RNA sequence: GAAUCAUCGAAUCUUUGAACGCACAUUGCGCCCGCCGGUAUUCCGGCGGGCAUGCCUGUUCGAGCGUCAUUU
RNA sequence: CUAGUAACGGCGAGUGAAGCGGCAACAGCUCAAAUUUGAAAGCUGGCUUCGGCCCGCGUUGUAAUUUGGAGAGGAUGCUUU
């Protein structure tokens, strides 16, 4: 015969409330909220929340047990301690005055702004959250649309130009295994943008690429929680794409020049060495795109199905095929306009996603310049 | 050569500057504790005098004692007393020295210099390695320090000759009866 | 309360932009530069608190006043000496490709009716100009690529690019296409 | 009412025992400090001759040698330590002296203006012994020195030296040797007048 | 055992292996719920879709009209004749926002 | 490779006791971390590592109009 | 051994050494008071492939030199590792 209390035993155990954890993890909240990104951390729902807490509100999220025990065991919480020491240490020259202390303390706190690479190591974080390259890929359907969100968006605080010039070049990279191993299948214009489909070791990965414009971001968004999502998914990029290469040979970073990168050749820079029905569309055709026509998009389809020899304007890019219209060579040109030459098709950017859509060679006639389009459909 | 102007500044304390200085520190010593601990020394020419050196293992502890008889008299002396109150209070240290800081009509002030024998600069230090050995624990209640080694009589001459080796011992070596075999 | 420290410095650096700009208009107007035409994207940090008269007049004119802004000008014998009065307060140099399309669709502010809004649809640009040749964005990366005869009006159209401080990233030829790359 | 904590007592209370006590002449010359605009022209000649840290002290030995694998001149720095320092100024070796008004046992420095001005050198009381620590890359620094300058601004040191002597030293000449006191406020002159 | 000196310029010239080294299957414990995906983008989300999935003019005006998250679709269809006249869209980082706070703010039940 | 053998450098070492989570005259009463078994994410039982005081060195956190700098 | 001597004492009871000399054993030293000032050269940590990185202590003084029958500084020419 023994007294146990209702309060100290059963669900009160098993769930904890946030501002419990955050108490017992001794963390700040936007430390604690960075810590929940990177490890995957959920709030989850308990059976009875009377039961964990009497005094309690729906309002109010709970927390596991066990991934609480797991933040306390946490090497980043240790790194995170090492680096606040760290950041109290570069004021320490900023205020002595010390200017070379300064500078080798910021050089010894490698601080992203300056870097590129993200600020804290998640190769072990990765590893436990990801146990297969499937889930990985799996995850790679958030990361992906995140990435190529986040490389339109301008610089701020949060994410400056040298990590979205870090994004944009492994974006195209990630772009350029796509159109050596020919893996994208299905392409969707939409009015969010444009939603890309490939298969990957039988897994298919989907991902939305808006029309390169302007797009306003005022109101009230938090951009510190978007970098610590970009910074958990650059650092899953960079392994994947590391993997990728690896799997198919070919080296990893691939070479590429800073003066053609500068001068705007974009897909073009980034050359790919090989050793350390997608072919059959436009297996030996001629495209070239006009000054209208979206080049980013349109660049990374046909070189992904493979089409060999392919111009654009000077304007729109560099190290691409010849610029002016007068050669003969080019057997289908793109052109979105409200020459004339007739060894050239004239033809439309609709008829290009309908053709692969398709893969059966929607006919350049129905797809006439000057006349209403057919309605496209989506293949999903 | 700061220390040497320290050192007539204190022979002269009943001066102006110097008794104002301890007046007021006398009424900051009083509202602290008995047994408070120094940060740095208050007369740093008589810490480095007696041994006290800027580095880690070292440090300095203050201590009231009550003035006054016990007429009989206590024969331990108040400095003496001093010493055996920091190391009953800092038993892993040992008692280097002490000094007087301060006096007042109720109390007398004394500093005490404390030597950390387990620190690993103290081991490596030939010069003060010495207090390391397990001869040299509690020194202070054997009378082996400065106040000591006064009141047991250890000097030279025919004006110490009952102490000069240890009282009682010398009594011991005087008081035996010496019998050898062939007498 | 401001001390005898400041005013003797701020007398100091009048006297002395005083005497350059006096220079320069008792001197030859003309620059080491090749006569053919050219571009240049002009940004404004600032020199000096206080400010001289004549240049007043024609900060106002490239509209350049609030801090870290940036236009695109194209240089003539007229347009070098304007540039060559306000070079304390400015950086002049040669854009490239890959930096100019990129400020505009990052930043793109135009003006009609008073308003500084955003660049969303290119249905507002034919609503705003329309009948000058334009058609698009593009339309107008390209006419800034190469100088046309509207070119004049697609500065007026253009808002100022209020930048973003960088946090420590007269003629520099290159290096403003480095700075634009570090504050963008 | 509320109960304040021991420490924050007697700190506060040291305050008001210092401003209330009449102060010898000794220690009531520390009291008059510099001003705001003699500190500033000061620190900006003396954080011309900062020492090296050690960083770039270990760079620097690092220079000479890996060129002695593969023509110096005087350093000159701003001269410390109490002990160094009264030593360069009793052998008249110091230009100009600075000395900080907050050492904690007072008698290490309150000798310093009276040997400064009978050895002839000119003398300086600074507000803060950790703004002379910062010179120094150390946490406090009691006094700091300066010797000798470079070439460059040998005229730089004069007109300080002049500035130290005509605007400090002649303004505190009747203070240097009149007590401290005199304080007194409101509570203090109400309670006086009821004791006597 | 110390290397020589470069000047610090040189020194700021100067300044990826596998995870799956090892891996073997891991059994995934019950109590993880993996996060549900998105749905795959339907035929109303083009940007020319069939003339029969148009609405009329008035529920266009309805739409505007009430109050945004009032809404079971955050999206009605449109129709554009050409790319260029496509814009971009004007809530797509508040509704990727929203996902982020859908992925770490809002729980899952099984 | 026997031994109630000798040697002895490796282990095991219950409750107490300077006796050290609290109590003690009960094989009782609490907290932090982990594991196991029995209907078991909620219930029960058991096990493993911990949790005394004074002081020293360092680490980290906090307070104080004590106190300095901060218009270039 | 001096020596139950000197010295002290209800000068009663008593108390009571030491220098010298003969032996036993012997062994000498460290600081503080100095400006390294043409360079805190010193030291605790904890991170390491261990080869050398940072953090702190410390100028209100950690190393070297020196300890008054001494010593330092220059010069000087031999002798020592």
């Amino acid at each position: 015969g023994k007294a146990k209390k209702k309060g100290k035993s059963g669900a009160a155990r098993n769930y904890m409330t946030r501002t419990q954890a955050v108490k017992k993890l001794q963390l700040s909240l936007p430390d604690f909220r960075k810590l929940c990104i990177w490890k995957g951390i959920y709030p989850r729902e308990p059976r009875d929340r009377r039961k964990v807490n009497k005094s309690a509100t729906a309002s109010t999220t709970f927390y596991y047990t066990k991934d609480i025990q797991y933040l306390l065991h946490e090497p980043l919480l240790q790194k995170f301690r090492e680096q606040k020491a760290l950041e109290k240490k570069i004021s320490r020259a900023l205020g002595r005055g010390d200017v070379s202390n300064a500078a080798r303390l910021e050089r010894n706190a490698n601080l992203p702004e300056k870097t590129g690479k993200p600020r804290y190591t998640l190769n072990h974080i990765i590893r436990e959250r990801y146990p297969t390259f499937q889930d990985a890929l799996r995850d790679l359907d958030d990361c992906l649309s995140m990435l190529f969100l986040f490389a339109n968006l301008p610089s701020t605080t949060a994410v400056p130009a040298k990590m979205i010039a870090r994004c944009e070049r492994l974006c195209h990279e990630f772009q350029h295994y796509l159109i050596v191993t020919h893996s994208l299948r299905k392409s969707f214009l939409s009015i969010k943008g444009i939603y890309y489909q490939a298969n990957i070791q039988g897994e298919d990965i989907l991902w939305l690429v808006p029309y390169k414009f302007n797009q306003r971001i005022v109101g009230d968004v938090d951009f510190r929680i978007m970098g610590t999502f970009v910074e958990f998914y650059m650092t899953l990029l960079g392994f994947v794409n590391y993997r990728l290469y690896t799997s198919i040979g070919l080296k990893y970073p691939p070479k590429f020049d800073q003066v053609k990168d500068d001068q705007g050749a974009e897909l073009a820079a980034f050359s790919l060495e090989g050793l350390n029905d997608p072919s059959q569309l436009f297996a030996n055709f001629t495209f070239f795109l006009s000054r209208e026509t979206p080049r980013q998009p349109l660049e990374f389809i046909l070189r992904a199905f493979g089409c060999k020899r392919i111009g654009w304007d000077a304007v729109l890019g560099e190290g691409a095929f010849t610029t002016d219209e007068s050669d003969p060579r080019i057997t289908h040109q793109i052109i979105d306009r409200p020459g004339r030459y007739p060894g050239r098709i004239y033809v439309q950017p609709q008829w290009v996603w309908d053709s692969i859509n398709d893969e059966e060679l929607k006919p350049p006639e129905l797809y006439a310049p000057g006349a209403q389009l057919p309605p496209h459909l989506s293949p999903f | 050569g700061a220390l040497k102007y320290l050192e007539e500044l204190s022979k002269k304390k009943q001066s102006d500057v110097v008794r104002f200085l301890l007046r007021v520190r006398c009424w900051e010593y009083r509202q602290l504790n008995v047994i408070h601990r120094a940060s740095r020394p208050s007369r740093p020419d008589k810490a480095r005098r007696l041994g006290y050196k800027a580095k880690q293992g070292y440090v300095i502890y203050r201590v009231r004692v009550r003035r006054g008889g016990r007429q009989l008299k206590y024969q331990r002396s108040l400095r003496a007393t001093a010493e055996e109150r920091v190391g009953r209070r800092c038993s892993n240290l040992r008692v280097l020295n002490s000094y007087w800081v301060n006096q007042d009509s109720t109390y007398k002030y004394y500093e005490v210099i404390l030597v950390d024998p387990n620190h690993k600069a103290i081991r490596r230090d030939p010069r003060i390695n010495w207090i390391c050995n397990p001869v040299h624990k509690h020194r202070e209640c054997r009378g082996l320090t400065s106040t000591g080694k006064k009141s047991r009589g250890l000097n030279k001459g025919h004006r110490f000759n009952k102490t000069r080796a240890g009282r009682r011992k010398t009594w011991k070596r005087h008081n035996t009866l010496s019998l050898w075999r062939y007498r | 309360f401001k001390r005898a420290e400041k005013y003797v410095k701020e007398y100091r650096e009048q006297e002395r932009e005083k005497i350059r700009l006096a220079r320069i208009a008792k001197q030859q107007g003309s620059f080491h530069i090749p006569a053919e035409a050219k571009l240049v994207f002009v940004i404004r940090i600032k020199g000096i608190n206080k400010i001289p008269p004549k240049p007043r007049k024609i900060l106002q004119l490239l509209r350049l006043r609030q801090i870290n802004n940036g236009v695109f000008v194209k240089v003539t014998k007229a347009t070098a000496e304007m540039i060559k009065i306000v070079e304390p307060w400015v950086a002049y140099g040669y854009p490239n490709l890959k930096s100019v399309r990129e400020l505009i669709y990052k930043r793109g502010y135009g003006k009609v009716n008073g308003q500084r809004i955003p660049l969303t649809d290119n249905a507002i640009i034919e609503e705003n100009l329309g009948k000058y040749g334009i058609i698009c964005i593009e339309d107008l990366i390209h006419e800034i690529f190469t100088v046309g005869p509207n070119f004049k009006q697609a500065a007026n159209f253009l808002w100022p690019f209020k930048l973003s401080n960088p946090n420590g990233g007269g003629n520099r030829e290159e290096h403003i296409n480095a700075l634009i790359r570090a504050m963008n | 009412m509320v109960k304040w904590p021991e420490y924050i007592r007697l700190q506060r209370q040291k305050k008001i025992l210092r401003m209330r006590l009449k102060v010898p002449p000794a220690i009531a010359q520390f009291q008059y400090t510099l001003d705001k605009n003699l500190a500033a022209q000061a620190f900006k000649l003396l954080n011309k001759y900062r020492p090296e840290t050690k960083q770039e002290k270990k760079e620097r030995l690092l220079r000479e040698a890996t060129a002695i694998k593969e023509v110096s001149k005087k350093p000159y720095t701003v001269k410390y330590g109490l002990n160094h320092v009264v030593g360069l100024i009793e052998n008249k070796k110091a230009s100009l002296v600075l000395i900080a008004n907050d050492v904690d046992p007072i008698e290490l420095v309150v000798f310093l203006p009276a040997l400064c001005r009978k050895m002839g050198i000119p003398y300086a009381i600074i507000k803060g012994k950790a703004r002379l620590g910062t010179l120094v890359h150390k946490k406090t620094a009691a006094v700091v020195a300066i010797t000798e300058v470079r070439s460059e601004d040998k005229n730089e040191l004069a007109k300080l030296i002049s500035a130290v002597k005509e605007g400090y030293l002649e303004k505190v000449e009747d203070t240097r040797k009149r007590w401290g006191g005199g304080i007194m406020g409101f509570k203090a002159q109400k309670r006086e007048e009821k004791r006597k | 055992r110390i290397l020589p000196y470069k000047p610090p310029e040189e020194r700021e010239r100067e300044e990826f292996y596998d995870l799956w080294q090892n891996e073997e299957p891991q059994p995934p414990n019950p109590m993880h719920i993996p996060a549900p995906k998105l749905p795959p983008p339907g035929y109303d989300l083009s940007y020319n879709p069939p003339p029969e999935y148009l609405p009329t003019k008035e529920e266009r005006e309805e739409w505007e009209k009430m109050d945004p998250e009032d809404r079971e679709k955050d999206y009605l269809p449109t129709k554009y004749d050409s790319l260029r006249k496509v814009p971009a869209w004007g809530n797509f980082v508040k509704e990727r926002f929203e996902r982020c706070m859908d992925l770490y703010l809002a729980p899952r039940v099984r």
